[PDB]
């Protein structure tokens, strides 16, 4: 995030980090329940990647994080890589996350929910702060 | 869902 | 070089019609734009959440998808519109 700010540790409990086996963060995701994570289809997640929950500082060794293995990757069949439309993938976890003060789920909207232009919302992540 | 135990400060 | 610590940013949602002024016909119905406000999602933020508080609860409105190749803060980022994809999520969870 360019021009963002550091978040209060643990205040976005559904935020997970997708890291490859070498420990490299390549994408974010959100916990929708103990066994499922929603992310973008273009992230190209495989069953060899890891879902890290409860993390705040990726350079810290004292955070009690949860490294969850991925059982199955569900890429939406309507995903169109040419136009990047329907960019969503669901990951079913092999080991269920343990909900706590720093790990919990975000709500899903009803299909008919309206979110008006002008509404101020929030986005989070460990993406580049400067390009 | 959607109610953090640790409140975000914006 | 992604930051070590989790970052956050508040930003406004845009309408698809207005977003087309920026991205033309690349904007489809299963997409929602946000930003162009001085902040911007960027490489490594992909897959992450765009949440809006509705009736006191944080609700997933978008998934970081694509945007400016330079993460321009005056250009809106494009997110997968969750309302258009939630029926599929619900079906997938109910069948597996
Ligand atoms: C797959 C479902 C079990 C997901 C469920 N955790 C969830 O996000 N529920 C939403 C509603 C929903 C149901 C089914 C599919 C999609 C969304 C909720 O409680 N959202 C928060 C909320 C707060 C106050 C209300 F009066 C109604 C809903
Ligand atoms: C048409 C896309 C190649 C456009 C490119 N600027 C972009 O945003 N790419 C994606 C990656 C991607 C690859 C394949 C299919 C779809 C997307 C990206 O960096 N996504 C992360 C991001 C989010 C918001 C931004 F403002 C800048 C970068």
């Amino acid at each position: 995030i360019v021009n963002g700010e550091e978040a209060v540790p643990g205040s976005w409990p559904w935020q997970v980090s997708l890291q490859d086996k070498t420990g490299f963060h390549f994408c974010g995701g959100s916990l929708i329940n103990e066994n499922w994570v929603v992310t973008a289809a273009h992230c190209g997640v495989t069953t060899s990647d890891v879902v890290v929950a409860g993390e705040f500082d990726q350079g810290s060794s004292s955070e009690k994080i949860q490294k969850l293995k991925i059982a199955k990757v569900f890429k939406n069949s309507k995903y169109n890589s040419l136009t990047i439309n329907n960019d969503i993938t669901l990951l079913k976890l092999s080991t269920a996350a343990s909900f706590s003060q720093t790990v919990s789920a975000v709500c899903l909207p009803s299909a008919s929910d309206d979110f008006a232009a002008g509404t101020t919302c929030v986005t989070t992540g460990w993406g580049l702060t400067r390009y | 869902c959607g109610v953090p135990a640790i409140q975000p400060v914006l | 070089n992604t930051p070590d610590r989790l970052q956050q940013a508040s930003l406004p949602l845009l309408s698809n019609t207005n977003c087309k002024k920026y991205w033309g016909t690349k904007i489809k119905d299963a997409m929602i734009c946000a930003g162009a406000s001085g902040v911007s999602s960027c490489m490594g933020d992909s897959g992450g959440p765009l949440v809006c508080k509705k009736n006191g609860a944080w609700t997933l409105v978008g998934i970081v998808s694509w945007g400016s190749s330079t993460c321009s803060t005056s250009t809106p980022g494009v997110y997968a519109r969750v309302t258009a994809l939630v029926n599929w999520v619900q079906q997938t969870l109910a069948a597996n």
